[PDB]
């Protein structure tokens, strides 16, 4: 168990067990049956690894926007933008998205359901690699950067995936209050921290300052 | 009358009689535990079918039901 | 015997182990009682030949340039004979349906009365005059190769009335269409297959 | 004080303080926000 | 242009109506003076009137040959143009408050079965429990679920019946 | 020594009582012998308002 996330006198039940990126922070009790908890560990795997794939798009391409090396769109109409474009891959991408996915998100469903288990015969000859080491944590996938002893980095991992989940959730907060993108609030809030802020822009109490 | 029986459910707690209010039922002899009695219903005429006796029986479930059947006098209550 | 699992790594169903082209489907576990998997079996079987049969034709029809499947009994309505190759068959509309209903009647009610669990399957004698069922090994092979080509047969023919029903165009137009321009000529860009 | 906190589970406790808390919230919600028919979207 | 009904705003009733109720205000408004407080009191009541009819008027809500608005209650119906707000999404506002309340009430009850007389427990509430079990239901959905694959709230056929 | 131990809790099989299939510990098995030998005690009163009974021990049956 790595530090609790209040400091003092807070005392876990079922998180004394170790586990990836474990800081004893379970306050509804929705993890107290093992098996559902196995399945819950797997859950915040998913979201996190899409979520960071996701913050970066909008984080990494929008820098380069402010500063006018590139004239990419904001995110809250890059969609918008697509369809419109000359060659535009019209909305059969929502289906063929979820075909595409769902032959992948079955196989992991099945691989959580019976780990490791792939038939032999079943997939042309790449069944071998099909194999997973770990629940959320396959071989065949990652090239190098596995085959260390501290192979605890995973805490890494799961550190920047919960980041970025906050990130997503403030970057939607955020393009729907504020109007702008993430990257220009930034520079407005470093421009005039004090004015630009939440409270001006969420809450609806502090709208009646008058005097 | 009214037809009343007496099942082999009881256990002779002698409490169905001490609240009949008309006398109907005795209670001779039974093979129990301590008190060793069971109910009985010798005489029917004057059973009116108040049903107090099934109210005072402890037993689960009732050792005494009160069939009900036809009126008379007596069963009527009638003074007159 | 078994040629695969539909899901890899789905825990075995029992029902299935003796029985031909066994995938480990069936996953609402129907067909469990022993009495009526004999029964769904025969279905299989049939509904693959009559499929496969009806597949055929309305393949050959339009491969031919003689019309559309759909439009086929269609001249019952305009009075113009029907036609096999332009042979122009010389029949009505009452005498088609009365010896349909005849040699059905008289060819099932036969078929019906076989009460040889394995013969009401896969019969013999004269249905095979070519004898290609006396060697037991290709049997098997054949046996395994109607019913995954009659399998497909039947999603085909739903294919069929589906692709029909939303956009009116026959079977090699629509497949034209698609190979023209993949991206924008599909499925959800009908706009009655997706609401 | 102990008997008087051990009393204060009844009728006279939520049930009172539930329900007050209830009307109390509504009314807020309905004198803040005047005249709510259907949602914002 | 569902069911024959208008959108409200070009509804000729409903301005009437408005009109009407305005009339009706302003002819006992004009009976006191602009500093008393009946005075202020009708001027906000017909603030708040004014508003009403104004705020209705967004995003859409159908009102028939009587002006009056009416809701949309099909799923489908509401979606397809917007109305998913009349009665859609207050159906599981509503779900969601009620399964809150049902969980906290259950693993209240459940919780006290197990200590001696707990008929006391429900005339004398365990009132910090209670107050526990009303800040954790709001997940309840995912305990909900997970709690019926575990099957912790089937009773395997041990109760009292006669048949 | 003929019934179930004193102390150990049992449930209810007959069928006309108030108390079925729910479990109620024993208060004395009647070893003098009777036919309604074992008395089972259950706190939650019934519409009488009685707590204990006697049942037949073909009846009664064993723990959840
Ligand atoms: C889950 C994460 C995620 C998601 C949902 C999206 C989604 C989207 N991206 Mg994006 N992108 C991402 C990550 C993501 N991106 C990351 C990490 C990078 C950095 C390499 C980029 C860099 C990027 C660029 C440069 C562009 C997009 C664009 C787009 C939009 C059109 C998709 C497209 O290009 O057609 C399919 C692409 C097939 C190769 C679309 C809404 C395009 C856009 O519309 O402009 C905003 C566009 O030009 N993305
Ligand atoms: C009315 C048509 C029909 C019928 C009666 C059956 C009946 C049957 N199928 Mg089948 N199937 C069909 C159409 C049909 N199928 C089609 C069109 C396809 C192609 C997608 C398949 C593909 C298929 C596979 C892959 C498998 C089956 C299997 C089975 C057997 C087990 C399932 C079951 O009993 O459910 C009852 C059916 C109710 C209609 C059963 C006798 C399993 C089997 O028996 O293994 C050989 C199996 O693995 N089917
Ligand atoms: C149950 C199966 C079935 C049924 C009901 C039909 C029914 C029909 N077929 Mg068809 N056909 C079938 C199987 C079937 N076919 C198969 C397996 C083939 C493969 C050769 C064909 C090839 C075929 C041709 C080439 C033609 C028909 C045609 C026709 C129509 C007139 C057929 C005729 O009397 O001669 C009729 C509606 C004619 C047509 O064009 O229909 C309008 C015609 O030209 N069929
Ligand atoms: C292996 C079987 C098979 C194959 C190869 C096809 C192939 C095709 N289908 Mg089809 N379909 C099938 C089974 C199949 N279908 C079944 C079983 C159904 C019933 C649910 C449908 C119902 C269906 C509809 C409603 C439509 C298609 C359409 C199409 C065409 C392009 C759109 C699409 O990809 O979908 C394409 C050539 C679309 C089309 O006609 O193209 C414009 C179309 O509208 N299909
Ligand atoms: C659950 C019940 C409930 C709730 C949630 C509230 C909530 C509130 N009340 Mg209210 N009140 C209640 C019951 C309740 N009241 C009851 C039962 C009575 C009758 C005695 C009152 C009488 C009352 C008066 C007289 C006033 C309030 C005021 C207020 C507001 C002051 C809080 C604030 O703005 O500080 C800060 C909040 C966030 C930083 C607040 C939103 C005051 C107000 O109207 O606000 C200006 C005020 O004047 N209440
Ligand atoms: C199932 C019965 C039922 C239902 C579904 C509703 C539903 C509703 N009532 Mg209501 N009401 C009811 C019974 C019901 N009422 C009864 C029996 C009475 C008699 C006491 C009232 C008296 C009443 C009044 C006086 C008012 C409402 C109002 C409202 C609306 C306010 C919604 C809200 O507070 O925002 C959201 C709530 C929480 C987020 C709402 C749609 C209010 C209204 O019309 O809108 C301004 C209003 O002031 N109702
Ligand atoms: C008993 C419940 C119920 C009832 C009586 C109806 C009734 C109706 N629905 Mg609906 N629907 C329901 C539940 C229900 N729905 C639910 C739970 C959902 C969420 C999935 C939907 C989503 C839905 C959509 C998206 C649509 C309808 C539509 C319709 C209307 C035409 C039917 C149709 O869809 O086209 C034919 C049905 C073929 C099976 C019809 C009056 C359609 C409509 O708006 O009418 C124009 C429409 O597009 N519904
Ligand atoms: C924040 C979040 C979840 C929050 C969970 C919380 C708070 C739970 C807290 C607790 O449970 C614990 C832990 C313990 C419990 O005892 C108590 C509570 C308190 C209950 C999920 C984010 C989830 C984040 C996800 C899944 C992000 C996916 C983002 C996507 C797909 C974005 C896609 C695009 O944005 C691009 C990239 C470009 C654009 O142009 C187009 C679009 C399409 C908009
Ligand atoms: C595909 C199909 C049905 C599919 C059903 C399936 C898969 C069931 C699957 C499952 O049960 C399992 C296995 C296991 C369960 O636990 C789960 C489910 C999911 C329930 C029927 C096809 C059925 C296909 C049939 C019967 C085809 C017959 C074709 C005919 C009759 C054509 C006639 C003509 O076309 C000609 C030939 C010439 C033209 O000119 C004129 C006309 C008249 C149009
Ligand atoms: C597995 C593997 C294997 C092989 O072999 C190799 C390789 C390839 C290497 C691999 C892969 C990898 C990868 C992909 C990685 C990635 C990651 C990520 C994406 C992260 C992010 C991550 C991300 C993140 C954290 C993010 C974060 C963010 C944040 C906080 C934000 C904040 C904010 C907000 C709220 C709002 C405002 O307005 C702005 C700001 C201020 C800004
Ligand atoms: N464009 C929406 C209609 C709803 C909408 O977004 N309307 C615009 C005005 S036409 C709006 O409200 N914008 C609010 C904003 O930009 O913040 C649609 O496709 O149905
Ligand atoms: S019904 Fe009344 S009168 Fe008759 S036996 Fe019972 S107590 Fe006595
Ligand atoms: S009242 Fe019932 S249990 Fe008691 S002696 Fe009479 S019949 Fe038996
Ligand atoms: C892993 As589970 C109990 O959610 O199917
Ligand atoms: C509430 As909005 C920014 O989606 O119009
Ligand atoms: C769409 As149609 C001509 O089959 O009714």
């Amino acid at each position: 168990d790595r530090p609790l996330w209040y400091p003092g006198a807070t005392p876990p039940a079922h998180l004394d067990g170790s586990m990836l990126g474990d800081y004893g922070f379970d306050p509804l009790r929705l993890g107290t049956n093992p098996d559902r908890m196995k399945w819950f560990r797997e859950a915040e795997l998913t979201n996190g690894r899409w979520a960071m794939a996701a913050v970066v798009g909008i984080l990494f391409t929008d820098v380069f926007t402010s500063i006018g090396l590139v004239g990419l769109p904001k995110w809250w109409e890059a969609g918008a933008q697509t369809y419109p474009i000359d060659n535009q891959t019209l909305r059969t991408l929502a289906i063929i998205e979820f075909l595409l996915f769902g032959w992948v998100e079955t196989k992991r469903l099945y691989d959580l359901r019976n780990p490791g288990s792939q038939g032999d015969g079943s997939f042309l000859g790449i069944t071998d690699g099909l194999k997973g080491t770990e629940n959320g944590y396959p071989g065949g996938i990652f090239d190098p950067l596995g085959y260390s002893k501290t192979s605890p980095e995973k805490l890494d991992e799961l550190q920047n995936g919960r980041l970025a989940m906050l990130a997503f959730l403030g970057f939607a907060s955020t393009a729907a209050v504020n109007g702008q993108g993430p990257i220009e609030s930034l520079q407005t809030h470093l421009a005039d921290p004090f004015h630009v802020t939440f409270a001006t822009n969420g809450v609806s109490i502090p709208h009646f300052t008058e005097f | 009358a009214h037809v009343v029986k007496i099942y082999d459910t009881c256990i002779g707690c002698t409490q169905c009689v001490r609240a009949c209010p008309l006398d109907v039922l005795e209670m001779v002899p039974w093979d129990g535990c301590k008190a060793a009695q069971m109910a009985s219903s010798p005489r029917t005429e004057d059973c009116v079918g108040c049903k107090r006796c099934e109210t005072a029986c402890p037993t689960d479930f009732l050792s005494v039901r009160v069939y009900l059947g036809n009126e008379s006098t007596r069963s009527l209550g009638l003074a007159y | 015997q078994r040629a695969g699992n539909f899901a890899p790594g789905s825990e075995p169903k029992e029902y299935l182990n003796d029985l031909p082209g066994n995938f480990n489907f069936d996953p609402l576990e129907l067909g469990k009682e022993k009495g009526t998997l004999q029964r769904y079996r025969e279905a299989e079987l049939i509904h693959c030949r009559w499929a496969m049969l009806g597949a055929a034709g309305c393949l050959a029809v339009e491969v031919l340039g003689l019309g559309n499947w759909y439009d086929a009994p269609l001249w019952a309505v305009t009075g113009d004979k029907p036609t096999w190759f332009g042979i122009e068959v010389p029949f009505d509309i009452a005498t088609i349906l009365g010896v349909e209903v005849v040699a059905m009647a008289v060819a099932e009610g036969l078929r019906n009365d076989n009460q040889d669990m394995e013969k009401r399957l896969y019969p013999g004698g004269a249905f095979d005059p070519l004898g290609f069922s006396k060697d037991p090994k290709s049997f098997e092979d054949k046996k395994l190769k109607e019913l995954k080509n009659g399998r497909l047969a039947m999603v085909a023919c739903l294919g069929f009335a589906g692709q029909h029903a939303a956009t009116g165009k026959p079977i090699l137009a629509a497949l034209g269409d698609h190979l023209s321009s993949p991206f924008f000529n599909n499925f959800a860009t009908n706009g009655v297959s997706v609401p | 004080m102990k008997d008087f906190t051990t009393y204060l589970s009844t009728a006279p406790v939520v049930g009172l303080g539930w329900a007050i808390f209830t009307s109390g919230l509504l009314i807020e919600i309905n004198r803040f926000f005047p005249d709510p028919l259907v949602f914002s979207f | 242009d569902i069911a024959g009904l208008t959108p409200c705003s070009e509804s000729k009733a409903y301005n009437k109506l408005e009109r009407k109720e305005l009339k009706v205000l302003d002819k006992r408004l004009k009976q006191y003076e602009p500093g008393s407080a009946p005075y202020l009191a009708l001027q906000a009541t017909k603030e708040r009137t004014e508003n009403r009819f104004k705020t209705y008027a967004k995003q859409g809500l159908l009102c028939g040959n009587d002006g009056l608005p009416h809701l949309i209650s099909d799923p489908g119906l509401a979606l397809r143009f917007n109305h998913a707000g009349e009665v859609f999404i207050p159906t599981f506002g509503f779900l969601y408050v009620a399964g809150y309340i049902g969980h906290v009430g259950r693993q209240y009850i459940i919780l006290s079965k197990e200590d001696a007389k707990p008929t006391d427990k429900e005339i004398i509430l365990d009132v910090p429990l209670a107050l526990k079990l009303a800040f954790q239901g709001w997940a309840w959905p995912l305990a909900s679920i997970q709690e019926l694959r575990n099957g912790s709230l089937l009773e395997k056929d041990e109760n009292i019946t006669v048949s | 020594e003929i019934g179930p131990k004193r102390g150990s809790l049992v449930k209810v099989l007959r069928p006309e009582s108030y108390w079925y299939n729910q479990v109620g510990k024993v208060v004395s098995v009647d070893q003098s012998g009777i036919r309604y030998p074992v008395v089972v005690r259950f706190e939650n009163q019934n519409y009488a308002g009685v707590s204990t009974n006697n049942y037949a021990l073909d009846e009664i049956e064993e723990v959840k």
